């Protein structure tokens, strides 16, 4: 039975297999490639994934996410105490550990962060197994390339407790090189630019890979910007809209604006390949149905500062680097947020018009190259050389 | 290189035979390397010993400990080639 390259993402989560030549993503009970990384804890159960972010406006203070933001860190740390604040979960300290505190089942119950991630990983190797029709035990977890040993300790601790025997912890930026069969080329060194937008945190790493082995030359960034922030515009025009059309504010109704919130985000996917999109909630607020529109052309404005303001780390990464960009030989685009074709022209403008590489979904691609070392690393991929 | 030449050498030379490999890969890892012991031919009789020394060599030259290490290249060529002779192994 294989081994699996899993994704353990700030907001998402995926995992694919090498099977039979090709590399599967493998989609989840409800049909989606990527899985929330969210637990929640109720009066009856644990959820896990899409059915824990599905109830989030009901249940906002048992419901954790972020968990990968407390992993490996001190509870005294200043990211830590600063990321706190945005929250509705407790967090407490033990003994200078962090840990996530909540109500399940009518007690009062406090998990540290590998636990919670353990969670999500067991979704993921469940989601493998009824694939597979086999139990998953060995994986590939992927990190950050910024993430330091106790970081990377408290990941691979999260899969043991999830019953997986990790193979190793491999770079997110790495992995999608790899997806790419990047690392199996040879002669002169080549150099890579990752341009990585998430859910939650926005990464760009310039890798340098000769006859398959890397280097992290440069990373920049931004861990608290992602496709959140580009709901977040579009719920702040929507209770503009509605205190308009209604008289009525619902700014300090918490369910209302995350039920909100969850029609921005779909309605955002649909203009990545539309140029307009509807939204219709029941009962948003007082008995009031809301219905409405918006255009690929509004979208973009109301993000336009957020949207222009990734090509900083692009050139903070090049100048670490010590690179031109004319220098780099391949570019690929990584996380959800890189679906976003504004996004796109913006990248690719530039870079003088030179192609992208998104052939494969960006929001998979870090899975992809996980399945694919994977099957390397258990002696299920033999022949090339080594990838 | 010379060390990427030995390798490739010793690959040839000994024909996928998973106990030949074993038993010198002694004379194709890396200086500095300090873990591996020379494993002699009577400790690789009956395919439980076999197994037992494999598994202890992959440990050794396992690309992901092997990561960022000056050796990298030669123990991702050694672990491949050995994954290739326990399946053959296997096979019989
Ligand atoms: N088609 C799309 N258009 C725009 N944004 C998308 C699309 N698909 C997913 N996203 C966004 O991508 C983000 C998730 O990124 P992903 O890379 O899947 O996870 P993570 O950042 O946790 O690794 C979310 O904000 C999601 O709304
Ligand atoms: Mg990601
Ligand atoms: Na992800
Ligand atoms: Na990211």
């Amino acid at each position: 039975g294989p081994a699996v390259g899993i994704d353990l993402g700030t907001t998402y989560s995926c995992v694919g297999v090498f099977q039979h030549g090709k590399v599967e993503i493998i989609a989840n009970d409800q049909g989606n490639r990527t899985t929330p990384s969210y637990v929640a804890f109720t009066d009856t159960e644990r959820l896990i994934g899409d059915a824990a972010k599905n109830q989030v406006a009901m249940n906002p203070t048992n419901t954790v996410f972020d968990a990968k933001r407390l992993i490996g860190r001190r509870f005294d740390d200043a990211v830590v105490q600063s990321d706190m604040k945005h929250w509705p979960f407790m967090v407490v300290n033990d003994a200078g550990r962090p840990k996530v505190q909540v109500e399940y089942k009518g007690e009062t119950k406090s998990f540290y962060p590998e636990e919670v991630s353990s969670m999500v990983l067991t979704k993921m190797k469940e989601i493998a197994e009824a694939y597979l029709g086999k139990t998953v035990t060995n994986a590939v977890v992927t990190v950050p390339a910024y993430f330091n040993d106790s970081q990377r300790q408290a990941t691979k601790d999260a899969g043991t407790i999830a019953g997986l025997n990790v193979l190793c912890i491999i770079n997110e930026p790495t992995a999608a090189a790899i997806a790419y069969g990047l690392d199996k080329k040879v002669g002169a060194e080549r150099n890579v630019l990752i341009f990585d937008l998430g859910g939650g945190t926005f990464d760009v790493s310039i890798l340098t890979i000769e006859d398959g082995i890397f280097e992290v030359k440069s990373t920049a960034g931004d861990t608290h910007l992602g496709g959140e922030d580009f709901d977040n515009r579009m719920v702040n025009h929507f209770i503009a809209e509605f205190k308009r059309k209604h008289k009525k504010d619902i700014s300090e109704n918490k369910r209302a604006v995350r039920r909100l919130r969850t029609a921005c985000e779909r309605a955002k996917r649909t203009l990545s390949s539309s140029t307009q999109a509807s939204i219709e909630i029941d009962s948003l607020y007082e008995g009031i149905d809301f219905y409405t529109s918006i255009t690929r052309a509004r979208f973009e404005e109301l993000n336009a500062d957020l949207f222009r303001g990734t090509l900083d780390p692009v050139e903070k990464a090049l100048r670490d680097a010590k690179l031109d960009k004319s220098q780099i030989h391949d570019i690929v685009l990584v996380g959800g947020s890189t679906r976003i074709p504004k996004i796109q022209k913006l990248l690719q403008d530039f870079f003088n018009g030179k192609e992208l590489n998104k052939s494969i979904n960006p929001d998979e691609a870090v899975a992809y190259g996980a399945a694919v070392q994977a099957a390397i690393l258990s002696g299920d991929k033999s022949e090339n050389v080594q990838d | 290189d010379p060390e990427k030449l030995k390798i490739l050498e010793w690959i040839e030379g000994k024909e996928r035979n998973i106990r030949a490999l074993l038993s010198t890969m002694h004379t194709v890892l890396w200086a500095g390397e300090t873990k591996w012991k020379p494993v002699g031919m009577a400790d690789l009789v009956t395919p439980e010993q076999v197994k037992k020394v494999y598994r202890k060599a992959v440990l050794v030259v396992h690309p992901c400990k092997a990561t960022g290490q000056p050796y990298e290249q030669y123990a991702k060529m050694i672990f491949m080639e050995l994954n290739d002779a326990w399946s053959e192994f296997e096979n019989q």
